[PDB]
């Protein structure tokens, strides 16, 4: 144990700091300073405003005695002469202890519970540890949520990162609240939440759910509201991910985290890039989201090392009811499947308004079958999907002038779709749906066809579970 | 035969007259709308690149 | 000599004092010897691209040149290993650092030193005038990797001076001594080669003897040949991984190369610890498969430049192993990721994209990547031959029109496999759009068809034409329903349906459909063609097609179950079963023609 | 806070609109053809929504506990209306049952009467909450009673032709003066309800 004690004892000397002047100009969130000696890279600098206010920023691009620093707390009201800068000679550090749970922090990760500071057991970085690909393991032990359409058509396993697509005015927040409230194994979860650019009512709602649920002592939160400066929003995800990684790989807990709104984050990145002169990408967005978003999502899953697990549930807002937009388009390639909520279903009063056709999961094979579930699950899901698509096609055909070219299969799929939606899809805010009962409901819906159209099912399952 | 043939003639003529001026114009306008969208996007991207 | 860091604007680095530098040569930049390659040079101002992440750097730091472009080690030990785009060992690094993450700026030779190898001397003896590429001996590694041919690097000649005897050696000591104009040609058990220049070959060569995929729809309709190109649309759930495993264990080629570009990691671990249980389907089912497998993976978390260079690494390794006179094939992770990384580098370095946002270099670079595949004469004394085939993975995206990378790649590649959305909707895979898919090796493999199954070509042509007519008439029927339908029309529809549920359906988990050899596919194909012809000729003389179909009855179920024959229970025995079925079929249809 | 937008770029999803919608809880889409139809307010009930009813239910239960449970059915009437109009354009009114015509006609009556603040007067300028609630009650009662009467057996064409002035009475109910003491208007609503229910009872069978 002396190794870490001596490692800390290495950082046991006072390091004097410089103090600069002569800000050669400022443009928007970007500050131009040209007098620096030996400017380092990716370091935090404290700025003292003429009124004595202290702010901090990070360097972006260096040059021969020329540095460019963004400001996390805006840029209004700064004087060329009556402003000073100090250099700390370090990247953005962060304190960590085993005692952040139940504490709320602002965008810049400061306590906002009227309590003291963290008094961390150790400091850490926000971008370090590029996890070795070799040691990583893949998810198993399919994770249960109590929601049928989530746990059946797009079943997921612990340690799998997956986002949620959403659009204006849709009930995704309480959906995630229900998920986290009633999520568990199939036979407990430290929760880390990060907010960014959200209306205060949403944060109040989430806090109400967590404290109400009694899980507040099992979680820690980071808060960054819309009224707060945009630039701060490019830091909170890193803070949350660092917290989660430390709690998983050194505190050894099964952890789930929920990133709040990537749309605002991407917009802020676009704005900061636009501040500088850069050849814009498609739609004017900076040409290199991919790297940043990967660095964001890559942290996930478990490793051979120990028991600590990590799970990501980023939440995205759909700009104009399309996935072709650069943000969702890019997000698709990086993560395992995505859950989708559609406009029409919500306008139909169906909760959750989940549309399965666009949604999908990228890992069930280790999360299905017997030993954990009933073997029928795969065929059940596949057949239901096929008949759902067929019913959609029949409905589309019906729109021409009517049932001019109509078949019995068309009517069959019609009632199948109708009953499926109105009964299986509609799950109440507290309607627990165990895998067994969900499959029983699916099978009951399956007893609507002869034993001939069910081609995507093994005869063994068909015989043993068509009737009992 | 007269009765049946009259019925089917009525059905087919009604459907044809509908499709004549109920389905076509919607798509006719939609194509031009999407074309205008794409043209505007082209112009704005060109302006960015020229800048 | 040395230069000073001048400016940092992300991974790109600007450095000064750089005079007499190559357009491409590695530089150990940074006070911690960070790897880097120069790109833009003017005056003493050099633009260096850093393959690792830049952080904590500062102006005024030593810059060291290397005097050679990016290279790659070559020799024994390249088999049964997992590397990155920079060849860096991973298991060794992991077991050395004791950490869970690669340390910053760490160097380690790719091949494992201090590993003895049993070398067998070649024919050549002192005084012989020899050139590069000639096989001056061999080394035995293991089964399926036995007799690892030891080579002399190209552009190397002189006259053998002293060759060590047979024995055990480590790949750091020269055992051959050669002279062109001095004692300046020493060759240990390995060599290196810049990853940019395509390794030269004696002479090109056409290809035949097609490839085996076990997929009837491709293996019979859109085939591919070793030493050939290909285009794969993948959907991560459309069976791409399972077909990869099937071809890996059935690979007609001795060794295969698979890369990882933009991998999600989760799938990376899945495949990484799935391979250790895949069985080599030769000499029985040998448990290990690394003996014929080499894998390189670079996830999104990796720096962009490494992901860019991963495919170059893979193709170079493929060229090398081919130059040992062998059959090998390359498996591509996703070309879309490579194109995106190229666009990112272009934009960051400062350019003017003009394609739709992509650099115009995309087509040229794709072509250059698609000109290192084929069959050619191996260089060296024995005068042997190799072959390099590539399968390209592409991810369709965008709206209903835009697909620039696909448009560029399909312009030069011939073996192209389409994608059908509908079959995917019905969960029916392999979901391949028959209409758009096209190949060209059918014309050349006409010869193999003649040699083995001479009736196959016209058979497949008539089958495809029937399918095309059915899909032409389907939408016509849709807008009008079932009316004025000749018996032949319904015959066509029924046979098409039966085909696309017996041929174009395969599950990698069922014992049967996992792999369907050419003879088995030919058997089903004869059966179905006979069925359609028998029905057509039964209705030709005039009859009630409904009653004929009812009388036939169980023959449809029998021909469908044909798929449920264990592959090669007895190759003729299965053929005998097919002949029995065909005879009973002729009986049941001749009793129905009347 | 409330504000308006001026979408003229060729769509209605321009970045200003999208940004606004991203933070707004109440959305009031507006049509244009209604203006050419002189129909005001010219809002689009098809594309609009709000996110406050959930909490306003508390206030309703405080004062109007019945109120919330009516608006769902109210909107469902319109939903069925535009679900049926399609066949009207396609093949006209050929297979409509009596119930379908009931829904069509009551939805049309709602659009004409309850969805118009036209003019300037005591009833063309303001409407208090209670008067609106009573109009909800009257409309829903009429619809449900007509549907029930036809379900129990009644030629709907004949039933409507016989009921007659019930429509004029309910429509003119709006023409009352709001703020007549909250009793005289209430008494008129009560007597209208009694008269309409008795008329249905006589004509129900």
């Amino acid at each position: 144990f002396a190794i870490n004690k001596k490692a800390v004892e290495q950082g046991f000397n006072v390091k004097p700091r410089l103090n600069y002047n002569t800000v050669s100009g400022v443009n928007g969130p970007l500050v131009i300073l040209e007098k620096v000696k030996f400017p380092r890279y990716n370091e935090i600098v404290n700025l003292t405003l003429p009124d004595g206010t202290v702010r901090q920023g990070q360097v972006l691009e260096i040059r021969g005695d020329r540095a460019i620093v963004q400001v996390f707390e805006g840029t209004s009201g700064i004087d060329v002469k009556k402003t000073t800068v100090e250099f700390t000679g370090e990247s953005l550090r962060i304190p960590v202890s085993e005692d952040m749970l139940g504490r709320i922090f602002d965008g810049s990760g400061r306590p906002i519970d009227n309590g003291p500071k963290v008094f961390a057991e150790d400091y850490l970085d926000i971008n370090g540890s590029p996890i070795n690909p070799y040691a990583r393991i893949y998810p198993e032990e399919m994770i249960s949520t109590g929601v049928s359409a989530i746990d059946t058509m797009n079943s997921i396993a612990r340690g799998q990162k997956i986002p949620i697509f959403s659009a204006s005015g849709l009930p995704h927040n309480e959906i995630a609240a229900q998920i986290c409230r009633q999520a568990g194994l199939v036979r407990n979860f430290s929760i880390v939440f990060a907010a960014m650019g959200v209306n205060l009512e949403t944060a109040r709602f989430f806090k109400q759910d967590f404290e109400e649920n009694g899980s507040l002592e099992r979680t820690s939160l980071f808060l960054n509201l819309a009224n707060d400066p945009t630039i701060e929003r490019i830091i909170t995800p890193r803070l949350a991910l660092t917290t989660a990684e430390y709690l998983a790989y050194q505190t050894e807990r099964h952890v789930l985290t929920i990133l709040t709104d990537m749309s605002s984050y991407a917009d802020a990145l676009r704005e900061v890039s636009a501040a500088r002169e850069e050849v814009p990408g498609r739609r004017g967005y900076p040409g290199y989201m991919y790297t940043d978003l990967s660095t964001i999502y890559e942290r996930a899953g478990r490793v051979e090392g120990r028991n600590g697990s990590i799970t990501q549930i980023p939440i995205l807002t759909m700009p104009n009811d399309d996935i072709t937009h650069p943000i969702p388009d890019l997000t698709g390639y990086i993560t395992e499947g995505q859950i989708f909520v559609d406009r029409q279903l919500h306008n139909k009063g169906i909760y959750p308004p989940i549309n399965v056709l666009p949604s999908l999961s990228r890992l069930m094979k280790s999360a299905i079958g017997e030993g954990m579930t009933r073997k029928d699950h795969g065929d059940v899901s596949n057949q239901l999907y096929a008949k759902y698509a067929i019913g959609k096609d029949a409905a589309a055909m019906k729109a021409v002038v009517g049932e001019e070219a109509l078949s019995i299969e068309d009517k069959l799929s019609l009632e199948f779709l109708e009953k499926f939606e109105k009964t299986f899809i509609t799950q109440g805010a507290y309607e627990d749906r165990t895998v067994f009962e969900s499959l029983d409901q699916a099978w009951s819906l399956l007893r609507i066809y002869p034993k001939e159209m069910l081609n995507r099912i093994s005869p063994k399952i068909l015989d043993e579970f068509y009737d009992r | 035969a007269f009765i049946i043939l009259d019925e089917v003639i009525k059905v087919t003529n009604r459907r044809v007259n509908a499709i004549e001026h109920v389905i076509i114009p919607r798509t006719e306008n939609t194509i031009a709308y999407i074309n205008s969208e794409l043209d505007e996007l082209d112009r704005e991207e060109f302006y960015r690149l020229k800048k | 000599e040395y230069g000073a860091i001048y400016s940092v604007s992300g991974p790109v680095v600007i450095a000064e004092n750089m005079i007499g530098c190559a357009m491409y040569e590695l530089v150990k930049v940074g006070h911690d010897n960070l790897v880097g390659e120069v790109i833009r040079i003017d005056g003493d101002k050099a633009t260096i691209q850093v393959y690792e992440e830049t952080a904590g750097l500062t102006v005024g730091d030593p810059v060291l040149r290397t005097g050679k472009p990016l290279s790659v080690e070559l020799g024994p030990g390249l088999m049964e290993t997992i590397y990155d785009g920079i060849q860096r060992p991973l298991k060794a690094i992991k077991e050395e650092s004791q950490s869970i993450y690669i340390p910053r700026g760490i160097d380690t030779p790719a091949l494992d030193r201090t590993i003895k190898w049993q070398f067998t001397p070649g024919k050549f003896q002192v005084g012989d005038h020899i050139s590069g590429g000639d096989i001056y001996g061999s080394v035995f590694e293991n089964s399926l990797i036995s007799s690892h041919k030891i080579l002399l690097p190209p552009r190397s000649r002189g006259t053998i001076t002293w060759i060590a005897p047979a024995g055990e050696y480590t790949l750091d000591e020269k055992i051959l001594e050669v002279e062109f104009d001095g004692k300046k040609s020493d060759f240990t058990l390995y060599h290196t080669w810049p990853v940019r220049v395509p390794r030269p070959v004696t002479e090109k060569l056409s290809a035949d003897y097609p490839l085996l995929t076990g997929q009837r729809v491709l293996d019979a309709l859109f085939p591919c040949v070793q030493g050939g190109t290909t285009c794969i649309p993948g959907a991560f759930g459309c069976g791409k991984t399972v077909i990869s495993q099937s071809l890996s264990k059935y690979s007609n080629s001795d060794a295969i190369i698979y890369v990882g570009c933009g991998e999600r990691g989760n799938e990376m671990a899945e495949v990484l610890m799935e391979f250790p249980e895949l069985y080599t389907e030769m000499s029985g089912t040998k448990e290990p498969i690394m003996k014929r497998t080499t894998l390189v993976a670079n996830t999104s978390n990796m720096p962009v430049a490494a992901r860019e260079a991963s495919i170059y690494t893979g193709i170079t390794l493929a060229e090398y192993f081919r130059d040992q006179g062998k059959n090998v094939s390359m498996i591509a992770d996703s070309s879309s990721r490579w194109a995106e990384a190229l666009r990112e580098i272009s934009g960051r370095l400062g350019e003017m994209p003009a394609d739709q946002g992509f650099p115009a270099y995309l087509g040229a670079k794709l072509a250059s990547f698609y000109e290192r595949a084929g069959k050619a004469v191996a260089l060296g004394s024995p005068d042997r031959t190799g072959s390099v085939s590539i399968v390209a993975a592409v991810s369709p995206a965008g709206g209903d029109f835009s697909d620039p990378v696909t448009t560029a790649t399909l312009g030069i590649t011939q073996v192209f496999w389409g994608l059908d959305k509908k079959l995917a909707q019905r969960k029916h895979f392999p979901s391949i759009n028959t209409s758009v898919s096209y190949s060209k090796y059918t014309n050349v493999l006409n010869k193999f068809y003649d040699s083995n199954y001479p009736e196959f070509p016209v058979l497949r042509d008539r089958m495809k034409e029937i399918l095309s007519n059915a899909e032409e008439l389907e939408q016509v029927v849709q807008l009008v329903g079932k009316s004025a339908l000749s018996d032949s029309d319904k015959i066509t529809l029924d046979v098409a349906t039966l085909i696309k549920e017996d041929f174009l359906q395969q599950n990698g988990y069922s014992t049967y459909d996992a792999f369907c050899p050419i003879w088995k596919t030919f058997d089903m194909m004869r059966a179905f063609i006979s069925y359609h012809d028998e029905a057509q000729k039964a209705v030709a003389n005039g009859a009630n097609w409904s009653k004929l179909a009812d009388s036939t009855g169980d023959v449809k179920h029998a021909v469908s179950s044909s798929k449920f024959f264990e592959p090669s229970r007895g190759e003729k025995e299965v053929h005998g079963e097919f002949e029995k079925l065909l005879s009973t079929m002729q009986e049941r249809f001749a009793e129905s023609t009347d």
